[PDB]
């Protein structure tokens, strides 16, 4: 009894104390967030149109100059996608293990 | 405060607009999220933000 | 420390100053959305 | 409507600013063969 | 920077004898304005 609740006792002192203990755990949250602040950065890029911005090409080419640059950004963010959702199902398998 | 296709200055979007309390500097005229969106403007006429 | 929960992001702060704090107002407002768990916080504890 | 323009070795340069341009008289006038843009399309420049 | 040139400028109260003060603070904008030359060189200018 003493002996386990003495254990007991170094359990809360050494996860109050230490800050690495669950770092198994906050790992899966900073996977997670960052794969997520990957995507939005995504959407900043340009991918070869002339803006990053899809209301500043509609803004300011016509209905068919503007096709080709959409196109990219489409391009692009779906790409954007299939990758998030591929690391995403990967990362799936790991925490189902 | 109601749903709006607004532009400003050639900014064409569509939002809720609303008073700002963000401190824009004299010079600023646009303010920008993380994910490079602009969420705050000053308008052209009128400078509150 | 969690990045959400996703609970409850009802405007009262992702409009207003957090919107620019806060990663994961931008997130959302970028059609990325989390949601909860089916069970809560609370019914693990009781499983447990 | 300069009555004399400058050599394509000396190009002049004007700063327009502080001024309202309506590109559409220039795009509605015959008088042009060549009306080519390359960042914008030209009836779009009305609106920004 | 390709036809502009611009002037940024802070103003900051400190007490040092002859040394450029430890700390960070970071300089607005002031004016800018359109001059368009090939610039090289320069000097400063004082009065007795
Ligand atoms: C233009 O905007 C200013 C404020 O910046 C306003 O005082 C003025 O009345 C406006 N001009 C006219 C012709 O009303
Ligand atoms: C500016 O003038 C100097 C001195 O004649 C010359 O060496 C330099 O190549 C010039 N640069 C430009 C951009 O005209």
């Amino acid at each position: 009894a003493n002996q386990f609740n003495s254990a007991i006792g170094k359990i809360q002192d050494s996860l109050s104390s230490t800050a690495s203990a669950l770092g198994k755990l906050q790992n899966v949250v900073n996977q997670n967030a960052q794969a997520l602040n990957t995507l939005v950065k995504q959407l900043s890029s340009n991918f070869g149109a002339i803006s990053s911005v899809l209301n500043d090409i509609l803004s300011r080419l016509d209905k068919v100059e503007a096709e080709v640059q959409i196109d990219r950004l489409i391009t692009g963010r779906l790409q954007s996608l299939q990758t998030y959702v591929t690391q995403q199902l990967i990362r799936a398998a790991e925490i189902r293990a | 405060n109601k749903c709006v296709n607004f532009n400003f200055n050639g900014l064409t979007g569509t939002g809720v607009l609303t008073e700002s309390n963000k401190k824009f500097l004299p010079f600023q005229q646009f303010g920008r999220d993380i994910a490079d969106t602009t969420d705050a403007v000053r308008d052209p006429q009128t400078l509150e933000i | 420390t969690l990045a959400d929960a996703g609970f409850i992001k009802q405007y009262g702060d992702c409009l207003g100053d957090i919107a620019a704090r806060d990663l994961i107002c931008a997130q959302k407002f970028n059609g990325l959305t989390v949601l909860p768990p089916l069970l809560t916080d609370e019914m693990i504890a009781q499983y447990t | 409507n300069a009555t004399r323009f400058a050599s394509v070795y000396a190009w002049n340069r004007k700063r327009i600013s502080n001024c309202v341009a309506d590109y559409s008289v220039l795009y509605n006038s015959a008088s042009f063969s060549t009306f080519k843009c390359y960042g914008v399309s030209p009836t779009k420049l009305n609106d920004l | 920077i390709d036809g502009y040139f611009k002037i940024y400028s802070k103003h900051t109260p400190i007490n040092l004898v002859r040394d450029l003060p430890q700390g960070f603070s970071a300089l607005e904008p002031l004016v800018d304005l359109p001059i368009g030359i090939n610039i090289t060189r320069f000097q400063t200018l004082l009065a007795l």
